[PDB]
RNA sequence: AUAAUAGUAAAGAUGAAAUAAAUAAUUAUAAGACUAAUAUAUGUGAAAAUAUUAAUUAAAUAUUAACUGACAUUGAGGGAUUAAAACUAGAGUAGCGAAACGGAUUCGAUACCCGUGUAGUUCUAGUAGUAAACUAUGAAUACAAUUAUUUAUAUAUAUAUAUAUAAAUAAUAAAUGAAAAUGAAAGUAUUCCACCUGAAGAGUACGUUAGCAAUAAUGAAACUCAAAACAAUAGACGG
């Protein structure tokens, strides 16, 4: 049985919601319900099999490549990202209930700021933060998740999936929503992803991705609406990217030491 | 159907129902009712 | 399987089910219980313990009972 | 040559489900090795509670059981209960006594 | 074999006791399922950690 | 194709066992030992079966 | 239904002869062709050309080729390991 | 193999070596098994009931008790011969255990072949933690299979909601059809609504038989075409 | 209690079966449930059988018999490979139709007695519906149901002379009609057969109701192209039609005019290359066999 | 075996040989004996025995119902049946086959092999009551731990299996045993009968009884000796 993973401070949670981002009945749609409702479908879905036995995240890798699998890939890979945009939105990672801790100040560190101007060419994290939010706004027409990842080059970019689509295996990151017209030029990375698939010679038809998520938004529905309403996700995505706990986010760069 | 049978080849419920007077205390049952 | 049946057992079974017997669990327990004791005994003791055991796969739950 | 002996190729029924393993030749060889005449039993009178000895007079039942020079199969071949294989061959002796077998 | 010597040299003995074994040719049976890796190593777990309790029991009256 | 029938019929052996007379007594004892060794080697190659059923499984 | 037959116990569980698959020499078989090559279309016939061909380099360097010339039978080995646990002999 | 004595009295043999002065030195298991005795009787017990089913091992009904006429119209004036057979055997003689769910499970797999196709794990996880309310059919920590119909059709027949087992057998199979086919709808739609994303998938399952049939059709092959080489070379003959 | 334990247990799941585990006959659907180990279990022999299954196996899938035998062993086949067979059938999203056009098995319909009209067609068919019946227990059915049936004669002494006196005066072309229902009518209260074993519709192959259209990024699909096999060179003897081996399944394929040459090239190798073919309906008979209909899609 | 037919010059036998219009082939006729497969003597029968077919007569199984109310077990003496050989009469006599006479083999060959082949082997009516007539194991009853495999009866059903209770056979626990082994007895017990008391002499002598007869039953002692026998062990040896 997969259960919802508790969470530090979960009695400020259940009555001050998250501040500067959602209010306490915002955050239990986002949380305390809908990670509940994903759960108990994971549970449904893979109790009595193998898969029973191993967590969110090593499910959707060993799903990804199964066509007929896509529904237990898609509830592990909403269950494991909604704990990816919880954690680094969260007030305090550590749980300073008996410590009555209201001093948290988090701020990037100088690896992030250094990976940050590498990678966008010399732009600094406020502009970074500004293409995030019309990156969104533009790329993801209905539910998905906004995410700023890490690949094998140590490059930092975004990434945009559509639904439950996952950052660590791009034949399932699910960024061109194929509903639409797509350009030549979209359809050219297609092509070639296709065509990277087809070179492995597993029999599983699977490829190698390291490419690792650093901040997690959760652009569902479930998190916003509530607090927002239809329309105003912009003005959600900005207060989740200036209030994130950046405790968490540098943690998920890795250092090498 | 016992004595009340249709069958060429019938059972000894029809020989029986005969000696005992009920082959025959039926038809003047149903024909009284017919009455 | 009750073919391989050795009638001296037989105080220890519940009975037969999908062709094999079942052993009376509520037995095996308090056996189980009485011989744990022992253990516990001869290890307070200060007692050499032995475990053996030759069948494919024991060695690891055998190395780390030791 | 465009041509295989049967006995090297398998023909999968219609309506049935295969494996892999059926196009192989380990199922060639395991088909031959379990090949019984199992059906025999819902074709062979004497295996469905007739009385072998009523068919004294009807030659042509009991030649199914005698080799092609009129030898009386042993039981081992007939796959008949003792009692049938016991009534099948009185009748078969009895049939030969008549001129008719 | 094993178990013989340990009669011969009186050494008591714990076993595994399937419906195929004989009881009496060990001081303390358990009737179990001897074929199963996890019924016997739940068996053995269950003895090993009696035999923890025990050492710690005595290791634990030395410093005190 | 005619020689498998002389020796689904045992035509030789019969003609050969037809050439000499033996005592009653001595026929049922060769009729005996004959039916054992034939039951004897049907026990034998269902042990075999067995064994190499067993050895594919890896036992 | 079918007859099953028990042995009484046994001593040993052998085969005294195992048999085994010898595959035929392909060197053999391609001498054994051209031969009825040359027995219908002649002896030289422009028809056997690649038989003689294939012949040639079959023998180059040996004349029944170069193959793993060795297969034994294991029956007897596993029979002899296994027979005590499969003979569903009672218990002592 | 003979009742064994020698390996229960270790205890007692080990004292006569310390008594006379054989054994200088008290074993360490020495006060151990003395204080935990171990079980020496090695008997054969009687039972008198099926834990299974309830039924009552070793009761005689008296010809007293069977006052009726039987089903051919005769009474019981005497006990028959199988009344008149010593039965100890069956006291001793390890009962049959049977349930009726065993029925309902033969049943279920015959009316539906493929649910054998659907893999069952037989690892056990822990059964006392199994809390489960059959008054309805999907319970979280357990698949939905075949077994979830036979619980719900005895929590039928023992809350008495239907009287006949049919009843509630076909009543449970109709709520198990109806989740069947809402998993069959959302594998369908997810595995639609995925690729209409650009998801992109290397082998499928199709795909998966084409490659493994290959394989086995070159060995297949290479023999049938070796193998009708020698025939031609030995029928020559 | 213990009892009650194990009833439950996981392996009282598993309905008994002896079953050959080697079938050489026709297979139309799965004959032993397929039992799966974790790779964590795997790695220590551990299936939740009685005893370790040997380590030389390395499927996660097995079939078996007996949980022990006489010969010590395990009666089991390291196999699993019905499951593809399904899945497969899934990929290729047919529903499975009935080509008699009757009620959906897996839906409560409310139906009434018009098959119903057949009383003396199925009353006599628990007698006459015994094609492989002992020689003796089949005829323990007649004086066992003689008896039943002739301790019902009084009721339908007096029901017939009261409900209908004039067809036992006139004629019993009508009496032998009222003597068909009035045993079901008091029939149907006994259970003769009350468990039916028939394979109920698709047997659980397929759970996928007909109507709902494929979308893809391409339009909607209008026909399911799969890749397939096919075995005989020559069409089946006596029909019109090859035969093909498409996702485990064996179907029969109908071409558009003429069959393509590649055919007499191949022979009897034709089974060794893959073509493309459009299933266009799937039927379910009562052997519990899937019918299923192709045809040989050639690139043009 | 005889006859016919065409057709021939060798045939037959053996380790190799030799002794006594054919052999082979196709027809026709006659005679006696025997009973291929099935088949396991499974089973049946007191044993001896019993397997080509049919018929008549006689006997034989299980369960249930009713009935009798210990009427049972065993069985000295006695009675009956009893393979093959043998005998007394009258038939039969193909094949086989003591003996006899021949042919070989051999140093010899009163043998083994071959030929001719009488009694006998067959039937009917009798005599006789003997066999390794053996499971070398008298009959009956109560009882004791398992498995497998058949058979039988019964029960159930979601109809073909499943569940029961007996019998048989196979392998065993325990037990017993000099051991080999026995295994439901060669175990645990009870009841009745037969029989044994070192080897050899001897199943002989004498007598008696019975039989047409051969013989069968009953059945010793003296002298002499310290032997004699069984199971198992390790060897040696084996055409
Ligand atoms: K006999
Ligand atoms: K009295
Ligand atoms: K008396
Ligand atoms: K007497
Ligand atoms: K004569
Ligand atoms: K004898
Ligand atoms: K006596
Ligand atoms: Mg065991
Ligand atoms: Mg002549
Ligand atoms: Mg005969
Ligand atoms: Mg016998
Ligand atoms: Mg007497
Ligand atoms: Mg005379
Ligand atoms: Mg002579
Ligand atoms: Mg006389
Ligand atoms: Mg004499
Ligand atoms: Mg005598
Ligand atoms: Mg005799
Ligand atoms: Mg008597
Ligand atoms: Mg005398
Ligand atoms: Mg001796």
């Amino acid at each position: 049985i997969h259960v919802v993973p508790k969470l530090p401070n979960s009695k400020a949670l259940l009555q001050n919601g998250v501040p500067n981002i959602l209010s306490s009945s915002g955050f239990k749609t986002v949380w305390f319900d809908y990670q509940r409702y994903l759960c108990d479908k994971l549970t449904l879905a893979t109790a009595g099999q193998s898969l029973e036995s191993y967590y969110p995240f090593h499910i959707l890798l060993k799903t990804a490549g199964n066509p007929l699998q896509s529904n237990i890939f898609n509830l592990a890979s909403s269950i494991h990202n909604n704990h990816l945009f919880v954690e680094n939105i969260l007030p305090s990672a550590v749980e300073h209930g008996t410590n009555s801790n209201a001093v948290v100040k988090t701020e990037p560190s100088r690896l992030f700021l250094s990976k940050i101007k590498d990678s966008f060419n010399g732009s600094d994290w406020e502009v970074v933060k500004e293409e995030m939010i019309y990156r969104a706004e533009n790329e993801v027409l209905g539910q998905g998740w906004l995410f700023l990842v890490e690949n094998n080059e140590k490059k930092l970019f975004i990434l945009t999936s559509n639904n439950n689509g996952t950052p660590y295996y791009f034949p399932r990151n699910q960024s061109f929503d194929l509903n639409s017209a797509i350009s030549i030029d979209e359809f050219a990375t297609l092509k070639q992803m296709k065509e990277l698939i087809g070179k492995s010679t597993k029999l599983n038809g699977k490829v190698q991705d390291w490419t690792m998520p650093i901040i997690c938004v959760n652009l569902w529905d479930h998190a916003y609406l509530h607090d927002y309403g239809v329309g105003n996700r912009s003005k959600y995505v900005k207060n989740v990217l200036d209030n994130l706990n950046w405790s968490v986010v540098n943690n998920r760069i890795f250092s090498g030491i | 159907m016992g004595s009340l049978s249709n069958e060429k080849f019938f059972d000894i419920s029809l020989v029986d129902s005969y000696l005992n007077k009920d082959l025959k205390n039926i038809s003047n049952k149903i024909d009284s009712k017919l009455n | 399987s009750t073919s391989l049946w050795r009638s001296s057992t037989q105080s220890y079974i519940y009975g037969e089910y999908k062709g094999i017997h079942i052993i009376d669990l509520n037995q095996t327990l308090s056996y189980l219980k009485r011989a744990a004791k022992v253990v516990e005994g001869v290890s307070e003791s200060g007692g050499i313990i032995l475990f053996l055991g030759t069948r494919q796969g024991q060695k690891r739950g055998l190395e780390e009972a030791a | 040559t465009k041509k295989i002996d049967q006995s090297l190729s398998k023909k999968l029924p219609k309506g049935t489900i295969y494996d892999p393993f059926d196009f192989s030749m380990g199922r060639i060889h395991l088909d031959r090795k379990y090949q019984a005449n199992k059906n025999s039993n819902r074709n062979d009178i004497m295996k469905s509670g007739a009385n072998p000895l009523e068919f004294y007079a009807r030659p042509r039942i009991l030649s199914r059981y005698v080799t092609s020079t009129g030898r009386i199969q042993h039981r081992d071949i007939t796959g008949l209960s003792a009692k049938n294989q016991r009534r099948l061959s009185k009748a078969i002796r009895r049939c030969q006594a008549i001129g008719l077998m | 074999n094993a178990l013989l010597e340990a009669i011969k040299s009186r050494v008591p003995t714990i076993a595994i006791i399937d419906t195929d074994s004989e009881p009496s040719l060990v001081t303390y049976p358990i009737p179990g399922n001897d074929d199963s890796l996890r019924s016997v190593n739940f068996l053995l777990g269950v003895l090993a950690r009696a035999g923890q309790r025990g050492l710690q029991n005595r290791l634990a009256r030395n410093n005190e | 194709r005619l020689n498998r029938i002389m020796f689904e019929n045992n035509i030789p052996g019969d003609k050969r066992s037809q050439r000499f007379y033996m005592k009653p007594g001595k026929v049922a004892e060769l009729k005996r030992s004959q039916r054992h060794r034939k039951e004897f080697m049907m026990g034998f190659k269902r042990l075999i079966e067995i064994v190499k059923d067993a050895k594919r499984k890896g036992y | 239904k079918p007859p099953v037959y028990r042995l009484p116990p046994l001593p040993r569980l052998k085969v005294k002869k195992p048999i085994i698959r010898q595959e035929a020499n392909k060197c053999l078989v391609l001498m054994s062709n051209l031969l009825q090559c040359w027995s219908s279309y002649g002896h030289m016939s422009p028809k056997c050309a690649g038989l003689v061909t294939e012949l040639k380099s079959c023998t180059s360097e040996s004349a029944l080729g170069k193959r793993n010339n060795v297969q034994k039978s294991n029956i007897n080995y596993h029979a002899a390991r296994l027979y005590d646990r499969i003979n569903g002999k009672p218990h002592d | 193999m003979k009742i064994q004595t020698n390996a229960v009295n270790v205890l007692q043999r080990t004292s006569a070596y310390l008594k006379s002065g054989l054994l200088k030195e008290t074993p360490a298991w020495y006060n151990v098994v003395a204080s935990i005795p171990p079980s020496t009787k090695f008997t054969r017990e009687p039972r008198f009931k099926n834990p299974s089913n309830g039924h009552i091992i070793g009761k005689l009904v008296d010809v007293t008790e069977q006052p009726h006429a039987n089903n051919k119209g005769l009474y019981k004036t005497r006990p028959n011969s199988s009344d008149k057979r010593v039965g100890v055997k069956r006291l001793y003689r390890p009962p049959k255990l049977t349930y009726v769910e065993d029925r309902l499970r033969s049943l279920f797999y015959k009316q539906h072949p493929w649910e054998l196709s659907r893999p069952k794990i037989l690892v056990e996880n822990e059964i006392g933690d199994e809390n489960y309310d059959w008054s309805h059919m999907l319970q979280i920590g357990r698949p939905l299979d075949g077994e979830s119909v036979i619980q719900r059709t005895m929590y039928l027949i023992k809350t008495k909601q239907y009287g006949d087992m049919v009843e509630a057998y076909d009543h449970a199979r109709y709520e198990f059809y109806a989740l069947r086919m809402q998993e069959e709808t959302e594998q369908q739609v997810a595995l639609e609504e995925a690729e209409m994303f650009g998801s992109l998938f290397g082998v499928s399952a199709i795909e998966h038989g084409i490659q493994k049939e290959q394989e086995v059709l070159d060995v297949w092959e290479k023999k049938v075409v070796e193998e009708t080489e020698l025939m031609a070379a030995r029928t020559s003959n | 209690t213990l009892a009650e334990l194990l009833g439950r247990s996981r392996i009282a799941q598993v309905a008994n079966n002896h079953k050959p585990l080697t079938y050489t006959g026709k297979k139309f659907h799965p004959t032993h449930q397929i039992i799966e180990t974790k790779p964590s279990t795997l790695y220590r022999q551990e299936w939740g059988l009685k005893s370790a299954i040997p380590s030389k196996i390395k499927s996660r899938y097995l079939v078996y018999n007996d949980l022990d035998t006489l010969e010590r062993i395990t009666t089991f086949e390291p196999r699993g490979g019905t499951q593809w067979n399904r899945l497969r059938f899934q990929e290729m999203g047919v529903p499975i139709v009935s080509n008699i056009g009757r009620q959906n098995p897996f839906f409560k319909y409310i139906s009434r007695p018009e098959d119903e009209s057949h009383a003396k067609l199925s009353l006599f068919k628990e007698m006459k519906g015994d094609t492989d019946i002992s020689p003796a227990a089949m005829k323990k059915r007649l004086k066992k149901i003689t008896a039943l049936i002739r301790s019902f004669q009084d009721e339908f002494k007096e029901w017939l002379v009261e409900n209908h006196p004039d067809e036992l005066k006139l004629n019993s072309n009508k009496l032998e009609d009222y003597v068909v229902k009035f045993l079901n009518k008091k029939l149907e209260t006994k259970t003769n057969k009350k468990f039916n074993t028939e394979i109920i519709g698709t047997g659980g192959l397929s759970y996928s109701l007909p109507g709902k259209l494929k979308n893809s990024p391409n339009g909607v699909i209008q026909r399911t192209v799969v890749p397939g096999r096919i075995l005989n060179v020559v069409k089946e003897n006596n029909d019109n039609k090859w035969l093909a081996a498409i996702g485990g399944f064996v179907a029969d394929v109908v071409f558009f005019q003429s069959p393509p040459s590649s055919f007499n090239s191949m022979g009897d190798f034709i089974r060794m290359k893959t073509f493309l073919f459009e299933i266009l309906e799937a039927s379910m008979e009562k052997n519990g066999s899937v019918s299923m209909h192709a045809r040989l899609l050639e690139p043009q």
